RNA sequence: UAGCGGCGAGCGAACGGGGAGCAGCCCAGAGCCUGAAUCAGUGUGUGUGUUAGUGGAAGCGUCUGGAAAGGCGCGCGAUACAGGGUGACAGCCCCGUACACAAAAAUGCACAUGCUGUGAGCUCGAUGAGUAGGGCGGGACACGUGGUAUCCUGUCUGAAUAUGGGGGGACCAUCCUCCAAGGCUAAAUACUCCUGACUGACCGAUAGUGAACCAGUACCGUGAGGGAAAGGCGAAAAGAACCCCGGCGAGGGGAGUGAAAAAGAACCUGAAACCGUGUACGUACAAGCAGUGGGAGCACGCUUAGGCGUGUGACUGCGUACCUUUUGUAUAAUGGGUCAGCGACUUAUAUUCUGUAGCAAGGUUAACCGAAUAGGGGAGCCGAAGGGAAACCGAGUGCGUUAAGUUGCAGGGUAUAGACCCGAAACCCGGUGACCGGGAGAUAGCU
């Protein structure tokens, strides 16, 4: 289930973040992403007096599920849904909707 | 329409339950008329399953209302029969 | 009675006892409870305290964590039904069908391709929506294109279950099929 | 049920037919020609399952809305609306889903196989030689070796082998079966330590395996063994930066995060008994199942008085708790501290009766087959024409006559299974130095 990979742009489509777009820092093994502007959290950073701990609150991004999000074809702007098919080397994933190729 | 159906009255008793609540409460003539081939006789008894397996006494005892005239041969044949089976026009002789 | 095929006027004659006998509410409702017993799975058990781990007494069941003074062994709760009140149950069943209007017959019910659009078109043509389809002869177009349909289901003569009758508001028949039934039914 | 049975409790056939498959063979041995059927191993190839796996359809605006999968409106796929995850219920958000494919190897199974080993087919001998049987000294069948069938054995006799010898019926005669004394035979017959899937009118935490929680753990016992209680924050730790007090602790308060902090980690909802604060009333001159009918008075809303309701009750007539056995009881027979949870007449086989449903002089299927609640299957069982022991009578014989019984469902009774539940002492086996597990939810009486 490569669907969602690094480096691309993705659009989140239930809760909180309906229209906004963004770009995909990463992903983790439970399927959740990090997307930077998505989903501000005011995280309280706990005063540590070593690993030189800048000091008061940390805009950090926290994680949302795979589902909630997803890529979103520019070309066509709206959201489209993924599919995947051989090539003569490899194979590699093309948008809906007449078959963008990426 | 499944939720129109209901039983008969009566069919239903959710019955007794000791205790809970305080104001709850507390061969003849007959036989092998007719079966294709039911002639008088001490064979096709054992066949015909009709009088146990090891049975082997064979007898046409009647008990008025005549109503089967069927000849009787081959069993224990007397003069009682001859005064009721005849009345219906069958005739009995050993 | 004689009933319209409301397609081609071609009503066929059925007997009059088979679909004109009075409605039995009392054998249609033994015919059902014995088939939803049938259709109970004998799986529950527990362990007596006998059979509960532990020593003595400390495994009485009135004692904590102990066994069940009342256990009950798996059991089979299907009872038997007798053919001909089967049988009888069948006719009146059909026979309330076709007196409150709610069956219906047609020369021949397939479709050419296992297209399940093409189905929904035919379905909403006749206009039903949740109705049991019956025929004779499996039909694997047909029948390849009906699983996905929950409120819609094919099945053979020999597989008519009575229970299922009643669930759908609606029957569909077909000519052979009638006649397939009657003479099975007898 | 026939039968057995102190003819008592109680114990317990055979034949027949219906079902799954049915196989009888090899040696005691030679003649003709062959390694021709078959049975095993060694290597090629084909197909079919497993150990990784691939492809696999379709959606948006508005409203409540913390967040939509929810309502409303309009579209699409379906050989896939089984399931699961997703800030509230998803066919069209994701993994899957029906469907189509995938292996260098390990490998199980079927085949043409070359090679390596016994081995085609017909002919006519051959019926299993200290073998039966008998007998001696002993042991087991209510039984002191007894009339002892039959079996175990240290030892002695002992014929035939289709010109033949055993077994059974027959009083004897007659009649029926085999080749006894040398071997082999997948098949249909029962079950699950484990493995994948599937199904629960089974349980949701004092239940369900003892254990959903790091459970056969803590713990008890040298010893074998016994054996628990205890799981849920939040959608996402986004886990309260920071400030104040406090002892630079714990416990906190404010702000902020968070829908919510009546979600703050011991973290969903948070009962009763119990424990304290405020509110309104009564009680410091009055005697007893502490309640009840009336009831002035006192405080709050209300008919914005209207005699209305709520909160308390100065006084008044009456007023000796709950369960059991006992004629009956706090009286001096009998037990209970309270709360929440746990716990009690079902089920299996027979027999009797009622209601209910058809069929009806017929009713009725088991096992099994089966497109698996269909249908087949008439094996089988019950009843439909008197009873007197039999004989023999035969609407006739003190007893009866033409009215009708069977099969499913539910219920009311009886017997056998421990069957409404709780509560002994003793005995045996196998172990541990008196104790442990089992018979045993033992057994009879009585609370």
């Amino acid at each position: 289930a490569a669907k969602i990979r690094r480096d691309d742009e993705v659009i989140v489509l239930t809760g909180k973040d309906k229209g906004k777009r963004g770009k995909v820092k990463n992903v983790l093994s439970s399927g959740k992403v990090i997307v930077e502007g998505i989903n501000l959290v005011k995280k309280h950073q706990k005063p540590v007096p070593a690993l030189n701990q800048p000091g008061g609150i940390v805009e950090k991004e926290a994680a949302i599920q795979v589902s909630n999000v997803a890529i979103f074809n520019a070309a066509t702007g709206k959201a489209d849904r993924v599919g995947f098919r051989f090539e003569d080397g490899k194979k590699v994933r093309f948008f809906k909707s007449n078959s963008e190729t990426i | 329409r499944l939720n129109t159906l209901s039983p008969a009255e009566g069919s239903k008793k959710a019955g007794k339950r000791l205790g809970r609540g305080i104001g709850s409460g507390l061969i003849r003539l007959s036989d092998l008329a007719k079966v294709e081939g039911g002639v008088v006789d001490l064979n096709t008894l054992k066949a015909a399953n009709i009088i146990g397996i090891q049975i082997e006494f064979a007898k046409v005892i009647l008990a008025g209302e005549v109503t089967t005239p069927v000849t009787v041969r081959g069993l224990r044949v007397t003069k009682g029969a001859r005064a009721a089976i005849e009345a219906a026009g069958g005739k009995i002789e050993e | 009675m004689e009933l319209v095929l409301k397609d081609a006027q071609s009503a066929l004659t059925v007997s009059e006892t088979t679909f004109g006998r009075d409605f039995n509410e009392a054998l249609v409702h033994q015919v059902v409870v014995a088939y939803a017993a049938g259709a109970r799975q004998g799986t529950r058990a527990q362990k007596t305290r006998a059979e509960v781990t532990g020593s003595g007494s400390i495994k009485s069941p009135i004692w904590r964590s102990g066994g069940v003074t009342f256990a009950a062994r798996p059991q089979d709760h299907s009872q038997k039904v007798n053919k001909k009140m089967y049988r009888g149950a069948l006719k009146s069943i059909l026979s309330e069908l076709v007196r409150q209007d709610r069956l219906i017959v047609v020369e021949k019910f397939s479709v050419e391709a296992p297209k399940t659009k093409l189905l929904a078109q035919k379905l909403k043509d006749m206009a039903l929506e949740d109705v049991l389809i019956i025929t004779g002869e499996l039909d694997e177009n047909l029948f390849l294109a009906a699983r996905n349909l929950h409120k819609v289901d094919v099945r053979d003569a020999t597989g008519i279950d009575p229970v299922s009758l009643i669930a759908f508001d609606k029957v569909v028949m077909t000519a052979d099929a009638v006649k397939q039934v009657e003479e099975m039914l007898a």
